[PDB]
């Protein structure tokens, strides 16, 4: 029953934009943090990251400013604005729910840029 | 909107806090936001140029503008006004050497803002001078702040002081029994143990849950006080490994109102420790990493406001705070705060965060 | 061009004494609020001394009062630091800066590029 399905992902041109969504089931939302990784033979790297309440947010180095991470709690999502995308952002870009000890995995969505 | 500078000030002082709380790790502070704010507004009448951009820059807002001074003296009536005299008391004061030629025609602009004057004192017999200003902010915390300025604070060539001080003892809405008051054991963040009393009550308290983006999870509770004005806020992390520092180092003053808003009354025993602490906090370290490094540096701070005819610079800037959270005593699932926790005292109509400490040891 | 020169710093024992002065190029001190900074290692840039054009009186850091003084010859369109009885700790780069303003503080309009003071023991 547990299940954190992404979607929004697609190919771009560099500097192009790309909406992330990830929607959650099984679980009490509300409670757990999300976040974002990414991987392409490489290990999962943390980009985006966002408290359960109160919008603190937490970035990778890579990211800059440049994504945003939100989350609707009625809705039962976490979002990614990816936007000034470049070469370097290629890589599949998985989510994942976290109440420590416990963590769920998506399965991911593919963003490529030429 | 009168609610616009509550928040300012309250997001600046939390912004304070957090130097305070990253300076002062493992030890107990006890910190009022709203304090910190108060007296560096009065600050900024003070202060011009260079110096007075970099407080209104952290600030975020002119003392001068229309309406914020009336705004801050209708929001200081507002929290010193529910018949809060025995439980809460403060003062703001600045202090300046008393034969120095001050501008003409401020002091009465400086009063017209803030309907206090900036006092002058000889810091040239030094004992009597820090006698002076410790008599005024002890008679002015209705006696509970005693020697602000300590022996050495100041010497012989102190021009300008800045002191605050704030004394609190709110009784809860509903009180703890007294009979259940216990001896518990206490975790400190070097893993030791004390044993130190404990109060003891089950009641629907209001109660969320606030997980950091790393998976760390958090229990948050509001105990009212009476009036139904103002509350205090416990929050700790649910795993004694995680230090408080995780918290301190995300809080904000908007934080804590998302927490109040996600918060629902869940049948609860809590047991939390009674504390009665007393800090000093030396706000210089804090507000230069906040850019307000100009007022504490011989002649590069702009005091031209109070006075052009000499230089001038704060030689000490000190708040002083004492709060007291006991039974309140008048005439199911279990929440444990026995480890390091963080309280905070918070006027609800306004989102004012009076109060803001870190209970690393009761 | 305004052009501010400091000179007079070298090497000398401690307890020793020097004379640092200030040459203006493109514009007079008259008037003008007068100070001496000073940046030692592991230090910020600190005050070590100034003349306010308000009324002209002198004013020193407390770790230098009594031991420096600062004084401007508008005659030779000089400021002069008489730094006696130097420590150790007086060791830093001496630069000169005016402002336009009744009092010393910052900003400053003019400032200059320093002079090398080093006490040994
Ligand atoms: O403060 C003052 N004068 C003064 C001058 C020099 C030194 C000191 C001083 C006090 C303690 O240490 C030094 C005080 C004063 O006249 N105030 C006031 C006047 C009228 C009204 Cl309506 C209210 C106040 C107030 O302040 O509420």
């Amino acid at each position: 029953q547990v299940q954190l399905v992404e979607s929004g992902g697609g190919l771009v041109q560099p500097g192009g934009r790309l909406r992330l969504s990830c929607a959650a089931s099984g679980f009490t939302f509300r409670t757990y943090a999300m976040q974002w990784y990414r991987q392409s033979g490489t290990e999962r790297e943390l980009v985006a990251a966002i408290s359960n309440i109160g919008g603190v947010t937490d970035y990778g180095d890579s990211v800059k400013g440049r994504f945003t991470i939100s989350r609707d709690n009625a809705k039962t999502t976490v979002y990614l604005e990816m936007n000034s995308l470049k070469p370097e952002d290629t890589a599949t870009y998985y989510c994942s729910a976290v109440r420590l000890p416990q963590r769920y995995w998506g399965r991911g969505t593919q963003v490529t840029v030429s | 909107p009168p609610s616009y500078v509550a928040h300012l000030a309250s997001d600046f002082g939390v912004r304070v806090f957090q130097q305070v709380a990253q300076a002062s790790k493992d030890r107990n502070v006890v910190f009022s936001p709203y304090g910190v704010a108060s007296v560096l507004a009065m600050l900024q009448l003070t202060t011009g140029g260079e110096t007075q951009q970099q407080i209104q820059a952290a600030m975020g807002f002119k003392i001068d503008d229309k309406g914020m001074a009336p705004a801050l003296r209708h929001l200081y009536k507002e929290l010193m006004g529910p018949w809060n005299k025995d439980e809460i008391s403060t003062t703001d004061a600045i202090f300046v050497q008393r034969d120095l030629k001050l501008v003409q025609g401020f002091m009465p602009h400086f009063f017209r803002l803030f309907r206090s004057t900036v006092k002058q004192v000889d810091f040239s017999e030094v004992e009597r001078a820090r006698f002076i200003i410790n008599d005024w902010v002890k008679t002015h915390t209705k006696g509970m702040i005693s020697n602000l300025l300590g022996k050495g604070a100041v010497d012989q060539l102190t021009r300008l002081v800045l002191v605050n001080a704030l004394y609190f003892n709110g009784q809860f809405k509903t009180p703890f029994p007294d009979s259940s008051t216990h001896r518990r054991l206490f975790h400190k963040s070097d893993g030791s143990t004390v044993s130190v009393p404990m109060m003891a009550q089950t009641n629907k308290f209001n109660y969320t849950e606030f997980t950091t983006p790393d998976g760390h999870y958090y229990d948050i509770l509001e105990l009212p006080y009476h009036g139904d004005t103002l509350s205090m806020f416990i929050a700790a992390p649910y795993e004694k490994e995680v230090p408080l520092s995780a918290l301190t180092n995300i809080l904000s003053a908007q934080l804590i109102s998302h927490w109040k808003g996600n918060m629902t009354r869940l049948p609860r025993l809590l047991v939390l420790p009674k504390f009665s602490l007393e800090t000093e906090v030396d706000l210089r370290k804090p507000l230069e990493n906040l850019g307000m490094t100009d007022m504490f540096r011989q002649f590069q701070a702009d005091f031209t406001s109070l006075s052009d005819q000499e230089p001038l610079h704060v030689a000490q800037a000190l708040q002083k705070v004492k709060i007291e959270v006991n039974e309140s005593g008048t005439v199911p699932e279990e929440i444990i705060m026995d480890r390091p926790f963080l309280f905070v005292v918070r006027h609800n109509p306004t989102g004012t965060v009076l109060f803001m400490g870190q209970v690393m040891e009761p | 061009q305004v052009q501010l020169v400091e000179s007079g710093g070298g090497l000398v024992q401690a307890g020793g004494s020097l004379r640092l002065s200030c040459a203006a190029s493109g514009f007079t001190f008259d008037d003008y609020s007068i100070a001496w900074f000073r940046q030692a290692p592991g230090k910020e840039r600190e005050g070590v001394s100034c003349i306010s054009s308000s009324d002209g009186s002198a004013y020193y850091a407390d770790s230098v009062k009594g031991r420096f003084t600062i004084s401007s010859d508008n005659a030779k369109n000089t400021v002069y630091l008489q730094m006696n009885s130097l420590k150790p700790e007086d060791t830093a780069v001496y630069y000169c800066a005016a402002v336009w303003a009744r009092v010393c503080r910052n900003p400053y309009d003019y400032w200059g590029q320093g002079t090398q003071v080093t006490v040994s023991s």
